């Protein structure tokens, strides 16, 4: 016999092997394949595909289908915000619960680009222009428009075209950022601000609402998989 | 231009002036059998031009009040000529679709349809009692669809069972998050962009070919995501039109007669 | 509501002879926790056949079971004049109900 | 061996059951009530499960029975809250003990009612 | 294209020009393919990340718990029957891997078994018990189910069976892919009959989204050892590692709790989200 | 009759000691896709500087 030594992890069950194993029905003829549509070959196609943020969250309008409507009016112009995201895509109770926030509550670090798409859904007489900003963190959160300006931000006119998206860039100290409410590697804040207010003519509804949406670039990456904390089983 | 689109699918023809660019979903057009994948031997039965036109549905009407509708398919064309005939008279079938939504409004109106093509569209029972219950004459209501619901309420009356859908509108019928719904091929009927939504759906299964009465393929979802209003309840109606594409069917047998009564 | 039975079947000694429960697509057509009891006149009742086809200890092999589709049937082959009483049909609804059957009477003539 | 409580006849108004048990019959397994008229056959009235007591009532009865346990006695008891004349039966206390070998869902196994009490006649 | 880097960030100077990347029309249903090149000054950067660690294979590589499964060996001088267990083969009544598998539609996949099983007693001692063997027999649909421990059907004709010795390393087999069509669905919106206006109802009827009433057949479990004089109660870990795995049409996951073998959801507990504000970050 | 490949970082080896297809390591090696047929599935092709309605 061929002298063999038993090394250290022998024995043992690895969830997570690449091991071979003898097969219970041998010589079983396996159905062919068919060129069924939408084949997927990685998870990060699914992360592409935008997907609608739920904004409101306040106690008298969640877990109904108003959280997903933000509700923009004619009033005179302020410069307090419309809408305040924490960007923390797995943690932030709006993101986690968008596709790409799944995802990404699936594994534990991400990397790359987030696109952000607002889509306006007033009348065609409506007209207005939106100051869609990001703000790196280390700073005060932007309360007022004078704050938010000096950051990354994109000018949105409400023309024929019906909808912007703002690309938030990869400003991030290590490579890659947790998915969990750690500071060391907070996303920053995203918020939209009235640059002039949204002017309709009479015989219009006076409020009006938009839809935002979440998207990653090509060059978006994730790398270790954990168990997702949303699902529960009682008993 | 791009706005401007007209689909020509046997004798009938639609022109629409103010359309979005149509999605392919997934990316594939329908296409017949090949060589290579069918299962029956049977001479295949391709009716073309006597089924591959457009048949309108009911209109649904669109309120303030109102939270959405569904529709199954080919469940719903079963009452549409000669394709529900052939759906009555053959035991397996398939068929793309090419699913048009037209719903019309001035400028002055606003709101935003999602129109939503969900393979495999199950949805949930009214019965917290007992899973799985609903019975064949809900679950298929033909060409008028069904109604989403802005709360649950099982039935109490267990001594006489209801057997009817519940779907909760923001839980998407099925128990998944709305705003989740925009990974299925979807497009949005924004009133200030676009009049008219199209959708080609390729016939997507885990079989070849498969018992169109027994199973339902695909299902349109379209939910209102901001809702209709104008300056003032209006009313707006929406128009479902719905044509096969690449059509097949195999195994004549005697005609199936439902219980629908 | 109540798993059907018929209500009464009737025999000689050293026949065979079949009790049959129908029920919905719940019940016996999903679950196979079908179960048979047995009551004779003013006594409790007793099991005697647990799963679809298996029988406890001290129950005699004349009794047997079998399922098909909504229906499952006791068989009784070689009937004696003390199997004589009640027979309940007893299943399981489809979430964490419990179901009886109408019972049958079975008369040894 | 389960000893069952004491027989009753006050109208209308509400009515107490008794059912005592051995405390390895009692931690470890389910506990079922069913009720018997006479001559209408067997009809199964709820659970209690004291190991972790949790209860489950039948629709019919869901309106008017309450249950609880005792694990100083090993004991449970049952409540009808209002009685009709309809509900003049005898009425039985049984152990689940006989296991399935049919796996319930993935995590559980099944119990059959095996052991049954005496029985207590109630008149409305 | 599997491993290798993501594409690189070109470097993208000011721009004053007719094309606009940044307007979009959400309407036509595509995504608006942007890079940060699109819309703000960037610089160049050779990217190193890959996306592995994301590929489908890779996501299923993680094995799940699917049943514990329980058997004893009764006490030879007590009545009671030895309890061999009985399992019908499914993934739908552990919620991880069921809401792992509905991401996608339908689905391919080899399906690698692995068996943990782990023994105690039950009472005072009153005398050990020797190192226990396991048999675990694969029972195709159809075939028949045993009714007793010692029943003739354990005498292994045909069926595929697996003999585990206590202390081993856990056993681990392999089953192709079993299914009939050519892939699993993991939905099925349909009915197994229709009713028809000749027959009557109670012969019609029929579960809505079960496509079939047994799936991938039954595992049974028993003890082969004789009735030991004290009890000895052991429970059995399946677990799931699917290999090759191909799927098919993506899905929102589910949000709400599980509630039975359908896509049915429990009253009261429908409420997913939890209290914020708009303008709070 | 071996297979080697290389990893990323240098090769290593894998044999396949059974017949059945069933029985083979995980190879990995998995190649990916535009994802031009989820994310751009409209008829017309979408150049992104242009508006996308006209």
């Amino acid at each position: 016999g061929l002298p063999v030594m038993n090394t250290p992890g022998s024995n043992q069950y690895l969830t997570a092997d690449n091991f071979q194993s003898p097969c219970a029905l041998p010589e079983f003829d396996v159905t062919p394949p068919i060129d069924i549509p939408g084949e997927v070959k990685n998870m990060m196609e699914l992360a592409e595909i935008d997907t609608m943020i739920p904004f409101d969250l306040s106690a008298k309008k969640k877990n109904t289908m108003e959280m997903y409507r933000v509700r923009l009016s004619d009033k005179p112009h302020t410069d307090d915000p419309i809408l305040c995201l924490s960007l923390s895509p797995a943690s932030d109770p709006r993101l986690s619960h968008t596709m790409l926030g799944e995802i990404l509550n699936y594994y534990t670090h991400w990397a790359g680009s987030l696109k952000f798409t607002f889509l306006f859904c007033g009348s065609m007489m409506a007209t207005g222009k939106l100051l869609v900003s990001y703000a790196p963190p280390g700073a005060d959160p932007p309360k007022k428009r004078k704050e938010a300006m000096l950051g990354t931000h994109v000018i949105w006119d409400i023309g024929l075209q019906s909808s912007c998206t703002m690309v938030v860039p990869w400003i991030s100290n290590t490579t890659y950022r947790q998915t969990i409410d750690d500071s060391f590697t907070e996303g920053g804040y995203i918020s939209v601000f009235y640059q002039t207010r949204i002017v309709v003519p009479l015989s219009t509804p006076r409020e009006m609402d938009i839809l935002g949406f979440v998207s990653a670039c090509n060059d978006f990456s994730v790398r270790l998989m954990r168990d997702t904390t949303h699902i529960e089983q009682k008993a | 231009s791009d706005r401007v689109l007209q689909l020509t699918l046997g004798n009938s023809t639609i022109t629409t002036q103010e359309a979005a660019n149509s999605v392919v979903a997934y990316g594939r057009w329908p296409e017949y059998l090949r060589d290579s994948e069918a299962n029956p031997v049977d001479q295949p039965t391709e009716p073309d031009v006597a089924a591959c036109r457009f048949y309108t549905l009911d209109t649904v009407s669109w309120t303030k009040e109102s939270r959405g509708w569904w529709w199954k398919l080919p469940d719903a064309l079963r009452d549409m000529g000669l394709f529900g005939q052939n759906m009555y008279y053959h035991y397996l079938g398939r068929s793309g679709y090419t699913v048009h939504v037209q719903c019309n409004a001035s400028k002055f109106h606003q709101g935003a349809l999602g129109v939503f093509a969900v393979p495999e569209m199950c949805l949930a029972g009214d019965s917290n009692t007992t899973t799985m219950h609903t019975s064949y004459q809900n679950a298929n209501p033909g060409e008028k669809g069904g109604t989403f619901t802005g709360t649950f309420t099982p039935d109490d009356n267990q001594t006489s069972p209801a057997r009817r859908f519940c779907p909760v509108d923001y839980l998407f019928g099925n128990g998944t998050l709305l705003g989740n719904a925009f990974v299925f091929p979807h497009q949005i009927i924004n009133l200030r962009t676009n009049n008219c939504a199209t959708l080609v759906l390729p016939y997507v299964n885990s079989l070849s070919i498969d018992s169109m009465v027994k199973h339902n393929n695909w299902g349109i979802a379209i939910l209102p995501l901001a809702p209709l209003n104008f300056a003032s309840s209006p009313e707006i109606p929406i128009t479902l039109t719905i044509a096969p594409m690449c059509c097949e069917f195999n195994g004549l047998r005697n005609i199936t007669l439902p219980r629908l009564q | 509501s109540a798993l059907t039975q018929p209500a009464s079947v009737s025999g000689s000694p050293g026949q065979s002879i079949t009790i049959s429960c129908t029920g919905t697509i719940t019940d016996i057509g999903y679950y196979n926790y079908v179960s048979w009891y047995q009551q004779h006149p003013g006594k409790a009742p007793k099991l005697i056949i647990f799963d679809v086809t298996n029988r406890p200890s001290g129950v005699s092999d004349r009794f047997s079971g079998s399922k098909s589709g909504n229906t499952a049937s006791l068989t009784i082959s070689g009937l004696q004049a003390e199997d004589e009483g009640d027979y309940y049909c007893f299943s399981h609804r489809s979430n964490n109900i419990r179901v009886f059957g109408g019972g049958t009477k079975l008369t040894v003539l | 061996l389960v000893q069952s409580g004491a027989e009753l006849k006050k109208p209308g108004a509400s009515v107490k059951f008794s059912c005592q048990a051995s405390g390895f019959t009692f931690t470890t397994y389910d506990i079922h009530w069913v009720r018997q008229a006479p001559g209408q056959g067997l009809e199964w009235m709820g659970m209690i499960s004291p190991s972790r007591d949790s209860t489950i009532y039948a629709q019919k009865f869901q309106g008017r029975v309450t249950m609880t346990s005792d694990t100083s006695t090993s004991t449970v008891y049952m409540e009808l809250t209002s009685l009709r004349s309809e509900d003049t039966a005898l009425y039985y206390c049984a152990t689940a003990s006989r296991p399935s070998a049919w796996v319930f869902r993935s995590l559980y196994t099944y119990y059959y009612m095996d052991v049954w009490g005496t029985g207590t006649t109630v008149t409305v | 294209t599997s491993r290798d880097a993501l594409p690189n960030t070109e470097a993208s100077g000011p721009a004053h020009s007719k094309e606009i990347p940044a307007l979009t029309a959400v309407e036509t249903g595509a995504t608006n393919p942007l890079v940060p090149s699109d819309t703000v000054q960037t610089r160049h950067v050779v990217q190193h990340r890959s996306r592995s660690e994301s590929s489908i294979e890779s996501f299923f590589a993680r094995g799940a718990c699917v049943a514990i499964i329980t058997v004893d060996n009764s006490a030879s001088t007590k009545n009671k029957d030895k309890l061999f267990t009985v399992w019908k083969i499914t993934y739908k009544d552990t919620v991880q891997l069921r809401r792992k598998l509905e991401f996608f539609t339908y689905s391919r996949f080899d399906m690698e078994f692995t068996f943990v099983v782990t023994a105690n007693f039950t009472e005072t001692n009153n005398g050990h018990a020797l190192n226990q063997v396991y048999q675990i027999m694969y029972v195709p649909p159809g075939a028949p189910v045993p009714e007793k421990w010692d029943d003739y059907t354990w005498q292994t004709s045909s069926n595929p069976s697996i003999f585990y010795t206590y202390g081993t390393a856990p056993a681990r087999i392999s089953v192709p892919y079993v299914g009939i069509s050519n892939a699993y669905s993991h939905f099925y919106d349909g009915f197994s009959k229709v009713p028809l206006k000749d027959q009557s109802a109670a012969l019609g009827d029929s579960l809505y989204g079960a496509a079939s009433l047994n799936d991938f057949g039954i595992l049974a479990v028993r003890v082969v050892n004789d009735h030991n004089p004290t009890k000895v109660t052991s429970k059995i870990r399946v677990y799931l590692k699917p290999k090759h795995i191909r799927v098919w049409c993506p899905r929102p996951p589910r949000a709400v709790a599980y509630y039975g073998p359908g896509v049915d959801y429990k009253d009261g507990t429908l409420t997913p989200l939890s209290t914020k504000d708009l303008t709070t970050y | 009759g071996a297979q080697v490949s290389s990893q990323k970082v240098i090769n290593y080896t894998t044999i396949n000691y059974y017949r059945d297809s069933a029985s083979n390591a995980a190879s990995k090696q998995d190649f990916s896709q535009d994802p031009s047929k989820f994310t751009e599935p409209i008829k017309d092709v979408l150049i992104k500087t242009s508006p996308m309605l006209n």
